[PDB]
């Protein structure tokens, strides 16, 4: 889903 | 471009103010349509900048489906330390933007008019979706992109309102769409959460970061079963697609915002294709499909590194348990992913996700999924009553 995320 | 309720309650939106959309401010208390049905619509495109055209873009050409593909993989959602962006690949695109009831019109693209090259982008792709206690035939926005040498220029504001038109045109006045940016008005608010699977590379690639325990270390408390435990475990297959519909159909009524899909949709979205899309259903000692899990396929390339091999993402899906215990579920999933040589497992915190993503060792990533809604008034949710995953 377009949003990127990382920890 | 906000990315946090408190940074854009100071703001103002020059192009949103102008839209049918809630105000941020607001506490919205009713439910229905901001604006009335349109019985005449514009019928000419909205004006471009000088030099600059609208052009429909044929998926089923493979030429054009690369262009596309180039595009988005040069200037499509970076993370928030623009170090990884995602890689859509070619046959994703196809998965993601040729479901049922797909019209060419809708693959809205702009070019260059002298080069022909392509620049700017947006999507619609239609789906009939639960909101609250209305069903409502609606279209997905997805894959808005403008070029980084086009960027600030306002090319987005026309975008958008161009796909409205050609929507509004097939008579569809609703829309649904997730951002990271916070705009008017989220409708809910979800967090990704990041489970290292191979956590070597992920160190290596700066994705995440040796928290203070050693490598090897790291490595065993990340280690997962090489085989699933749920009894009856397999892919879905073709006999599947009527009980898959009606596992989902059923488990998705506790939620607010949810797909209603047709048998035909069921297929599409669920039937498993090699790095794209994989289901597995649960098959127990009577022959019955009790269960099924599912994540797609989305890599990232690794900006700083482009040249190397991408980051291998599996992102969860929808997971049906009635039977199973959900917690067990999505440990196969891992496990499943792990096998197929997925780097990291992707999950968001909406509907019963967050019941497994503290066990299941996921961390909590940055920056968080915003639902959105046009032309749509309704009282906002919580994460767990999100049951929408999009592409
Ligand atoms: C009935 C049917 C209706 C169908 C339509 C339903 C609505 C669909 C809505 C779209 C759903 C998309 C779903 C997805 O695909 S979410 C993914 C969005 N894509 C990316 O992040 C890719 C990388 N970024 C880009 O390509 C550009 O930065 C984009 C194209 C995003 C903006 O280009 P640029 O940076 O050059 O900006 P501008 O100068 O042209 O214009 C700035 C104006 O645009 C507002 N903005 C910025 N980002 C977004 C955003 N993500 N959604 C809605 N609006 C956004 C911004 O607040 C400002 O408005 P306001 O602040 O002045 O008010
Ligand atoms: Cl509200």
């Amino acid at each position: 889903g377009n949003c990127f995320s990382k920890p | 471009p906000a990315k946090t309720m408190e940074e854009a309650s100071k703001r103002s939106y020059q192009f949103w103010d102008t839209q049918p959309v809630p105000k941020l401010g607001e506490v919205v208390n009713t439910h229905g349509p901001v604006e009335p049905d349109k019985d005449n619509i514009r019928q000419e495109p909205y004006t471009l900048p000088q030099g600059f055209t609208w052009d429909a873009l044929d998926l089923g050409d493979r030429g054009v489906l690369k262009e596309l593909y180039t595009l988005l993989n040069e200037n499509y959602v970076e993370d928030d330390d623009n170090m990884f962006r995602f890689d859509y690949s070619p046959e994703f695109l196809l998965w993601a933007l040729r479901p049922p009831g797909w019209l060419p019109q809708w693959h809205c693209g702009v070019r260059v008019v002298s080069s022909r090259k392509l620049v700017g982008f947006i999507s619609a792709i239609p789906a009939n979706i639960h909101i609250y206690d209305t069903e409502k035939k609606m279209v997905e926005i997805n894959f808005l992109c403008v070029h980084k040498k086009l960027r600030s220029k306002r090319v987005a504001p026309v975008l958008i309102r161009e796909i409205t038109r050609r929507v509004h045109l097939e008579g569809i006045f609703q829309a649904v769409y997730t951002a990271g940016v916070v705009l008017p008005k989220p409708v809910g608010t979800c967090r990704y959460w990041h489970r290292s699977l191979n956590p070597r590379k992920l160190i290596e690639v700066k994705f995440s970061h040796l928290s203070n325990m050693t490598m090897q270390r790291t490595m065993k408390l990340y280690r997962l079963p090489e085989t699933p435990k749920t009894a009856g475990l397999r892919p879905m297959e073709t006999k599947d697609i009527p009980v898959v519909h009606q596992l989902l159909t059923r488990y998705l009524k506790q939620f607010h915002l949810t797909p209603v899909m047709s048998q035909e949709e069921v297929e599409h979205w669920f039937y498993p294709q090699e790095n794209i899309i994989d289901t597995f259903v649960v098959e127990n000692a009577n022959g019955e499909v009790t269960d099924f899990l599912s994540f797609y396929t989305l890599p990232s390339t690794i900006m700083n590194h482009p040249t190397h091999k991408s980051l291998k993402a599996a992102y969860s899906f929808y997971n049906v348990h009635t039977q199973t215990p959900l917690l067990d579920l999505m440990s196969d999933a891992l496990v499943l992913a792990k096998m197929k040589g997925f780097d990291v497992f992707n999950a968001l915190d909406l509907m019963e996700n967050k019941t497994f993503l503290e066990k299941l060792k996921f961390g909590i990533g940055d920056g968080n999924l915003q639902y959105y809604l046009y032309n749509w008034k309704c009282p906002s949710m919580g994460a767990e009553k999100v049951g929408l995953v999009l592409q």
